[PDB]
């Protein structure tokens, strides 16, 4: 019986899989912690040793046909193995593809632009070019950087991206998908569970249908920022047009965070910071992670584990014993978990601690599941938990209770706005950009945009959705979207949209369990065990269930909503509607920073 | 910018290597007045 | 090369960015045969 | 265009070791074009002063 056949094969697989994974992860941990040339190749040995096992099992598992299995939980693991991946290509093609991929990332990571005046000082992107766009207030300098990065690097990526599209499309069509676009939406798909189904085509409807409710709030937030930029760059921004693309804080415009210093509503009142009340009380980078653990215990979740305290990197070594401190949580499997981060006594690290312990508390939940079912219910559930845990540990109603933030301290309704607008510049600022970027790629990957209208459609959608106009016209020899990291490194970009929505659906559905009364942005789930159950019933599922059934166990619905995101920003929406009396909310997509010096030619 | 069937586009001129330096329009309107008779015959067009 | 009063110079064409790649003369002698009538009027000269 | 060559190492050893006509010509011309062209307006002032 095919059923039993597989059922036995999966069982035999699990052991080898788990042990090889353990040995493969330990190597990378030892490398990242202890940077030695010796450990570099050891990690590669273990990694390839593991990765070959996956290919062997994948081919070996292609025997059992899918449409016989009834036990859903095994039909789910098999689907993760039968996936042919990119092996379905040819040989020469498959090794041309890897060459293109390795050439595109190298250009992004090493390409450099340099000054017109002194052509000897060249600037990378990682340091230097970012800080120019993030700190400068000089119009001409920002424009020079913005244009030159797209000209001397975008122009290189164009003929490579044109080939990458073509190859990836064949790699997808040979897997019974329509194109690469339809391949990427393969993460949100559910099949045959009686009411929890979700077709790869519905994702477009949901994304385009929830975005029409953020447009009213984004329009006001956009019309307010524009009115505050006409004081920092006068005579450069017209008050009924879009915003020039290089005056948005970041090189691409993904986050508007770096516009805070120009747009702070009440500049006199300072925001809530406690980086100093920690020093006066002598908080080392171990009282932090104890406070985080205590916060998690208060909710109802379990303690940490001995191994966690033992073999982790809560502190920077300091000597030439070298390491990377990009803060990460590690799930080496077999029953140990460990964090890695060079902790500084600060506030933005007192939050990152809670964030990472969020991932860790996730992993400890589903660690009783078959190896292939150890992951978020979909791609946007992991980082949508770290957030809601770092979102409830920054509220004064919690800081004045952990010990910081002296008890005689009542917050006024002006720091509330000072804080909400700092949030909205990061949350709501990046929703239209993400939506537009993924729409463009979904439309390119299906030939709905001929290869000679790429940039034209790009800058046509920018002015219409995001409301951002370019400062110099870009013909078809450019490729601007390939200048972003995620685009020129082959990464899906829709997780950052749906994550933002889940992040608030969970937060809103948890405060009602903790019996909150006031506005949503002042909620705190601590000390409320009956709201730790509602969360623990979703973590303790891994991937064993369709993600809609996971959502139902917390929110009470079966689809992403956008109402809870608007209830969060209500006290800001009201104030903005009041501040935009004598302005023009919206924009007109014909203005352009160069349309007052251009001459029009007409030939017959 | 804005190439089209009618072939009616827009154009503007910047300094040699300074992307943020647009030559004011009332000087481009004079250089072209000076050399229009020589731009025309390069394409065989005739000022109409 | 060799600009002079008579204005008689020499010229040759290379690939876009490859200084060691000279387009053979018997192809420059054909492109110019094709577009001579359009090179002329750009200067108002007349093939003599 | 990502691998740039100084003169002190690299550009000297090309001219001193190669036997490839095109490579030598590329180096010889590019050093004079992307560096000579910069020194000209400075040398013109240096002479005068
Ligand atoms: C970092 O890695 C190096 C090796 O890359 C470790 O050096 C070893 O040190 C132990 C002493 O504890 C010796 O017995 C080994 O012979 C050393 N190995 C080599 C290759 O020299 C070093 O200990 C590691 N650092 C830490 C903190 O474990
Ligand atoms: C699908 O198969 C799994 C086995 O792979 C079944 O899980 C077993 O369930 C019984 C009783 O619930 C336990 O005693 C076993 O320990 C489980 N197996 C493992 C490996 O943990 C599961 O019940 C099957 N699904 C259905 C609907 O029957
Ligand atoms: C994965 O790729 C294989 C080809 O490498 C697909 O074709 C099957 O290959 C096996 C050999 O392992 C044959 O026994 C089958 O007859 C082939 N199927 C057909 C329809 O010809 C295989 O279908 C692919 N599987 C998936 C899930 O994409
Ligand atoms: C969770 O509840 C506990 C006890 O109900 C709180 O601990 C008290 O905190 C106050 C002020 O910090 C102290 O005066 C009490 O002595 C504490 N009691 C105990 C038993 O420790 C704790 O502050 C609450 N946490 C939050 C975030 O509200
Ligand atoms: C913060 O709350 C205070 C108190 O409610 C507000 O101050 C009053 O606002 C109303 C609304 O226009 C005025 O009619 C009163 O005259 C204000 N009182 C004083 C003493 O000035 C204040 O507007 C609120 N701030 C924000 C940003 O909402
Ligand atoms: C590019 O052109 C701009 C003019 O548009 C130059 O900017 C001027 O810079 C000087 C001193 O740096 C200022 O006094 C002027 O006010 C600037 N012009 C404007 C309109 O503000 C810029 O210097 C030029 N770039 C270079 C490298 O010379
Ligand atoms: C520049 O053009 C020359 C041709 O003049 C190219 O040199 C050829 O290179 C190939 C392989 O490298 C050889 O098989 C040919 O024999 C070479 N031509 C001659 C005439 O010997 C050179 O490759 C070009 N440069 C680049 C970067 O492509
Ligand atoms: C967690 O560990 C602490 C010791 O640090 C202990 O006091 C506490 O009781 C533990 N939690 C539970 C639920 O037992
Ligand atoms: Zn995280």
């Amino acid at each position: 019986t095919i059923e039993e056949q597989a059922k036995t094969f999966l069982d035999k697989f699990n052991h080898e899989a788990e042990d090889l994974f353990y040995q493969s992860s330990l190597a990378s941990w030892n490398y990242n912690t202890n940077i030695t040339e010796e450990n570099v190749q050891n990690m590669n040995n273990a990694g390839d040793k593991w990765s070959a096992f996956l290919k062997e099992q994948s081919t070996l598992a292609q025997m059992y046909p899918l449409q016989e299995i009834q036990n859903l939980t095994v039909k789910l693991q098999l689907q993760a193995l039968q996936q042919n991946g990119s092996s379905v290509l040819s040989e020469d093609k498959s090794k041309r593809l890897n060459t293109i991929l390795n050439t595109m990332s190298t250009i992004y990571s090493t390409g450099k632009v340099c000054n017109p005046d002194n052509p000897q000082e060249c600037l990378l992107l990682e340091p230097g070019l970012n800080e120019i766009m993030a700190n400068s207030l000089d119009y001409n300098e920002r424009l020079w950087a913005w244009e030159s990065w797209r000209s001397e690097v975008g122009k290189q990526l164009r003929p490579l991206y044109e080939e990458y599209v073509v190859l990836k499309n064949e790699m997808a069509r040979a897997n019974h998908y329509e194109d690469y676009g339809d391949y990427w939406r393969g993460d949100y798909e559910v099949n045959g569970v009686d009411g929890y189904d979700y077709s790869r085509g519905q994702l477009i409807e949901d994304v385009e249908h929830t975005f029409e409710e953020i447009k009213p709030l984004y329009e006001h937030l956009h019309a307010y920022v524009r009115a505050k930029l006409m004081n920092a760059y006068p005579s450069y921004i017209s008050p009924i047009g879009c915003l020039p693309a290089h005056l948005l804080g970041d090189m691409w415009g993904r986050f508007w965070t770096n516009l805070y210093s120009l747009t702070v509503p009440f500049g006199q009142k300072p925001n809530i910071d406690v980086t100093d009340a920690m020093v006066d009380q002598a908080w080392d980078a171990q009282r932090i992670f104890k406070e985080a653990e205590k916060f998690f215990v208060s909710v109802g979740l379990p303690n940490m584990t001995q191994g966690f305290w033992e073999n982790s990197m809560l502190t920077d070594p300091g000597n030439v014993q070298k390491a990377v401190c990009h803060p990460t949580a590690w799930d080496l499997g077999k029953g140990d978990f460990r964090i890695l981060m060079c902790t500084k006594v600060t506030m933005d690290d007192f939050l990152t601690a809670h964030h990472e312990m969020g991932h860790i508390q996730y992993d400890m939940a589903y660690a009783a599941q078959p190896f292939l079912l150890r992951n978020g219910a979909n791609e946007g559930f992991h980082e949508a938990v770290g957030e809601i845990m770092s979102l409830s540990a920054a509220t004064p109603k919690h800081l004045k209770s952990i010990g910081l933030l002296s008890p005689d301290f009542q917050e006024d309704n002006e720091t509330e706005i000072n804080f909400l607008l700092k949030q909205a510049l990061t949350i709501v600022g990046t929703l239209p950009f993400t939506y537009m970027l993924e729409k463009w790629r979904w439309m390119v990957f299906k030939g709905e945009i001929p290869k000679d209208q790429w940039m034209k459609k790009w800058w046509e959608m920018k002015r219409e959705i995001v409301g951002v106009v370019e400062p110099v016209p870009h013909d078809e020899t450019y490729c601007d979207p390939a200048s972003l990291f995620h685009v020129s490194n082959d990464y899906s970009f829709i997780r950052y949209y749906t994550r933002t929505l889940y992040q608030f659906q969970f937060q809103e559905a948890l405060c009602q369990a903790a019996k909150h009364e006031g506005p949503l942005h002042k909620c705190d789930i601590s000390n409320s065990t009956e709201a730790g159950q509602k969360l623990f019933n979703m973590l303790r599922l891994g991937k064993s269930e369709p993600w809609t059934l996971a959502l139902e166990n917390v929110v009470g619905a079966k689809n992403m909503n956008v109402r809870p995101l608007l209830n969060y920003f209500e006290p800001l929406f009201t104030w903005l509607k009041d501040q935009n009396k004598n302005s023009f909310v919206g924009w007109s997509t014909d203005w352009s920073p160069y349309a007052d010096q251009s001459i029009k030619v007409r030939i017959s | 910018a804005n190439l089209k069937p009618r072939i009616s586009f827009n154009f503007f001129v910047t300094a040699p290597k300074n992307v943020s330096d647009i030559i004011p329009r009332t000087e481009v309107e004079k250089a072209i007045r000076m050399s229009r008779s020589r731009i025309n015959d390069a394409f065989r067009l005739n000022d109409n």
